[PDB]
RNA sequence: GUUACCCUGAUCAACGGACAAAAGCUACGCUAGGGAUAACAGGCUUAUCCGCCUUUAGAGUUCCUAUCGAUGGGCGGGUUUGGCACCUCGAUGUCGGAUCAUCGCGUCCUGUGGCUGAAGGAGGUCGCAAGGGUUGGAUUGUUCGUCCAUUAAAGUGGUACGUGAU
RNA sequence: UAACUGUCCUAAGGUAGCGAAAUUCCUUGACUUGUAAUUGGCGUCCUGCAUGAAUGGCGGAACGACUGUCGGGCUGUCUCUAACAUGGAAUCUGUGAAUUUGAAAUCUUCGUGCAGAUGCGAAGGCGCUGGCAAGGGACGAAGAGACCCUAUGCAGCUUCGCUGGGUGCUAAGAGUUACUCUUAUCCUCAAGCUUUUCUGGGACGGAUGCUUCCUAAAUAGUAACGGGAGUGAUCAAUGGUACUGCUACUUAAAUAGAAAGCAGUGCUUGACUGUAAGAACCACAGUUCGAGCAGGGACGCAAGUCGGCAUUAAUGACCCAGGGUAACAU
RNA sequence: AUACCGGUAGCGCAAGCGAAUGGUAAUGGAUCUAAUACAACACAUUCAGACAAUCGGCGGUAAGGUCAAUUGUCAAGAGGAGAACAGUCCAGAGGCGAGGCUAAGGUGCCUAACAAUU
RNA sequence: GACACGUGGCUAGGGGUGAAAGGCCAAUCAAGUUCGGUAAUAGCUGGUUUUCUGCGAAAUCUAUUCAGGUAAAGAGUGUGUACUAAGACCAU
RNA sequence: GGUGCUCGGUGAAACCGAGCAUCCAAUACUAAAGAAACUUUACUGGCUUAGUACUGGGACCCCAUUUUUAGUAUA
């Protein structure tokens, strides 16, 4: 959830709002049953570790939870009182670019019941919406 | 700049009618007088040029 | 600044001698007949003829060559090089009083001062005055 | 005629030559070449 | 290009395509010597 | 000496290069303008703030929901600190209390209903309700704050953080 | 705690006698008293942000329309105001202004709006006009300067800002032969001139040429004190030309490169003289490419290349001053 | 009887593919041109812009914030609709008329117009 | 009494006077008042007076002791010249 | 009759004398690269209350046609 890497870089475009509907990224390539996203929404690095514990709270240790999405991404934000110009401020959070039809936690053979029951816990607690997506 | 060395210097003909060339030159790395074959308009012939400042 | 680099004048372009035809960065397109190439790799035309770009076959890959063919009117008027270089003078002439026709003397094209001779060398046009022995 | 409160508003303040405090005209050289004498003579043609 | 001024380029096309007419024309006759589109009539209109 | 040609010489770096040279102060200041540039505040925003949740892992001698909320996700206000400079410089009382007010409820009391780990008392929340009540003064220029001791209580805000043509 | 020793730049590191003090950020400094309750005093203590014998350190009698605090008495300052007296005000008669004023026949609330509406929209209200009172509004009125910024702005003042003999002393000559003249110049006095700009205010900090990459959206072009690398050169060979071996480098990045890479060789100076049609570009000044012609040359059997280096940075006008040469002049 | 140029959006693990709008030239227009093109002919003004939609940097995928690109309006533009309304939608006002047809918007009343389809 | 008062006199503006306050020097003094240079200067503010008709912008870009000023280019008007175009669209 | 790998031959050229792979005179699989075609959809032009208001163009990848190879087999 941190960019690991050597330099402190900066980006220009905080976002990912494009559609792969076709066969593009969209079947499961790693587990059989998958939680993916429905729209847009670039999300930070707190809220993906926080749906990760949330939804490991009901996995088991046979059930090995595939992440999709790793925050690289540096966002820049600058101080209460600093007049706006002068450069861009210093990286404060980590956020990753959600696309519509991305898969972000596919599981193992846990089961689908188990696998929609963590999928509820982790639509709470994720800002955009979340659909079920299974190998099917 | 004030730590490179090379500076500009002058060409004069042997032949005579005092046409130049100003060409830079390293001193350290060109303790030569440099003499070198170049056409002098005044004659319209290649006559030699060694160096004077 | 802005340093403007492109192609000036596409395939199927009328071109005359001294125009230039594409301005690049190292050759992206490679010179070809009657086609001169400069220090910055500027394209430039040699001959009265219109611009033809074809891909032939190179040592990394897929040459691009820059060419100008001469005009199938030329070159039957047309040993062969003195005619072909005594057709394009005439080419070359006729260009610039229809040029001077179509700029209605709006333009200051020539010196014409009370001074005397402007100075001239033994070739002349020179805009230099030098001491004669 | 004069357009808003500007300094040609005002009247005889600027001359025409200023160009703003870019002095183009001073960036030409200078030639001190008197031409010829018989450029005071009278010129007059064979065919006249 | 950022230059806010008019090219003089189609004035440029203009005079070479018009300096080569002469030699077009002469080639072309001489070949003529030595060896497009249909227009209807023009009515005034489509409607009785 | 005059004139041309061939040439050279600034971190002329404020790099289209002020007229030779070249630092400050003005709560003593003066003039012309600017709401084209800031402060006293009205407008826009809601990053920071404040309420409502939701998820609720857990604590609670056991037990998530008597009671508290850890992490994430949001909705509402502009009364906090900020951001913009849209409004007035042909100058416009705010950062206090003295008197006198009006309104909202997110109720401190009085009037009241539920859950109560509810012996009634005494409490914790939670639901309705804004009729009228919220006093002393010792200390600080303090609207901040205590702590003297009394009450049923010593409410928090909009009021150009109400109120100098009183 | 650091009394005595150990160190580093350094004119020197502040004594008996001072200190949360006119002056000490923490602050409601811990300590006693003071009040029932004390952040403002008094007397101690030490942890001196930013004290201290001539900026005079240590306290005292008397003095003060000076400043901060405690007791007694005193009383409407107050708890909490009441009655009365005099004179305005209010009534009448007589005399008799001014500030202000686009025109007005000027309602409320909510919304809108150059962003707080008497005038606009929606809804509602209102017999009409006054006297005597209160002042919330009319961004009441009264000053085209309270504060901030700007000007080819002024003014006065200051100084190790600049330039001057003007001014005072000084220096060296000279005259009548103390005084006077000429010339120069430290330190004083009096002046005269300067003392930029960009800036999500101003100050502070930062920057002011040129090149490349992203922004920049597939011709070109395209901004922000927007974001990452360079550069103000090197090289008589790292230039030119003709060759010889080998093959993943050449560099600031991009485009490119079987050589424009890496090692070599043989000759040479085109790292020239005088020009140049035509174009790229471009406000202008400039900037960029340039086939060809003439001269004299270089390399190559030739073909043909060479007006510096694969390119895009290393290129500051004009004036002024200096040098070589040429012509004319004295 | 059409040809070259571009390396973006999208896609790929990468190398690389690669649009749409676009530029330029030729050819053809009885399509437009009460005007256009040029001018070393002369006289100016302007060089403080604002907002809306679509795509962006810096901002908080804040601000009628500030700065890019395309288009429009206002500026310099009345009328009708949006209750009122610089910048939205329709529409570009020579004047008069107690004539008619429409756009945006409407068709219970204020407020013109069908219990049309009902 | 380092006192107050009265009547004449002296010190005048880059100057006087001051038990020293930027105090006073005839109600605007860190430079009195009046007159002259002077119709100083102001890239700043305000203003510019009869009618009708036709056309009709710009707030971009470059330079600047310069960014509220100016000049050049772009965009306006009149005049001239000249094309079925150095023009606009559409098709291949 | 074809290209190369080089021995030499001159004129700097290019071909000549050799001697192997196919060009012709093969089928059958596999791993690369290219070519043209195309369903769907991204992506876009116009219009747009932001797409049960529309409409034009149209990829990439996969599958399928096929070419240049290389490697592994056949009598
Ligand atoms: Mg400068
Ligand atoms: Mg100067
Ligand atoms: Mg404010
Ligand atoms: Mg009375
Ligand atoms: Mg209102
Ligand atoms: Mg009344
Ligand atoms: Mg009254
Ligand atoms: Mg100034
Ligand atoms: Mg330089
Ligand atoms: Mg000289
Ligand atoms: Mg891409
Ligand atoms: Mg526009
Ligand atoms: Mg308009
Ligand atoms: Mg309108
Ligand atoms: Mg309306
Ligand atoms: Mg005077
Ligand atoms: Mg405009
Ligand atoms: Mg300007």
């Amino acid at each position: 959830c941190q960019a690991g890497q050597l330099s402190k870089q900066r980006v220009f475009k905080r976002e990912g709002i494009n559609d792969v509907i076709m066969p593009n990224t969209t079947q499961l390539r790693y587990g059989t049953y998958g939680i993916r996203a429905m729209a847009s929404k670039r999300v930070g690095a707190a809220t993906i570790e926080a749906v990760r514990r949330t939804l490991r709270r009901k996995i088991k240790k046979t059930a090995r939870l595939w992440i999709r999405l790793s925050a690289v991404v540096p966002v820049t934000r600058k101080p209460l009182g600093i007049r706006m110009g002068k450069g861009k401020g210093v990286i404060d959070f980590y956020a990753t670019p959600v696309r519509p039809g991305q898969i972000i936690f596919e599981m193992d053979r846990v089961p689908r019941k188990v696998a929609l029951q963590a999928l509820t816990a982790a639509q709470h607690k994720f800002p955009v919406k979340l659909g079920f997506v299974e190998w099917s | 700049g004030k730590k490179g060395v090379r500076l500009l210097v002058k060409l004069v003909s042997t032949a005579k009618t005092g046409f130049f060339y100003v060409t830079e030159k390293n001193p350290r790395n060109t303790p030569w007088k440099l003499k070198l074959m170049k056409f002098d308009p005044k004659v319209n012939k290649h006559v030699l040029f060694e160096e004077q400042k | 600044x802005x340093x403007x680099x492109x192609m000036k004048l596409t395939a199927g372009e009328l071109a005359f001698p001294g125009m230039i035809i594409l301005r690049q960065r190292g050759t992206k397109f490679h010179p070809g007949a009657n086609v001169g190439i400069g220090r910055d790799h500027t394209i430039f035309a040699t001959g009265v003829g219109k611009v033809r770009v074809d891909t032939q076959p190179g040592p990394r890959g897929e040459r691009r060559v820059v060419s100008v063919e001469p005009l199938p009117e030329a070159l039957a008027a047309a040993d062969s090089a003195l005619r072909l270089r005594q057709v394009e003078a005439e080419l070359v002439k006729r260009r610039a009083e229809v040029k001077r026709a179509m700029l209605q003397g709006r333009t200051p094209l020539e010196p014409a001062l009370y001074f005397p001779l402007p100075r001239t060398a033994d070739g002349q046009l020179s805009w230099l005055e030098r001491s004669v022995a | 005629g004069r357009g808003m409160k500007g300094q040609k508003s005002r009247g005889r303040g600027l001359h025409m030559l200023y160009d703003g405090g870019q002095l183009g005209l001073l960036k030409f050289p200078v030639t001190r070449q008197r031409p010829s004498y018989e450029v005071l003579y009278y010129h007059l043609g064979l065919s006249r | 290009y950022k230059s806010n001024k008019r090219s003089l380029k189609p004035l440029n096309t203009a005079a070479s395509w018009q300096a080569v007419q002469p030699l077009l024309a002469e080639q072309r006759q001489r070949a003529a010597v030595e060896g497009w589109r249909p227009r209807l009539g023009p009515i005034v209109d489509t409607c009785l």
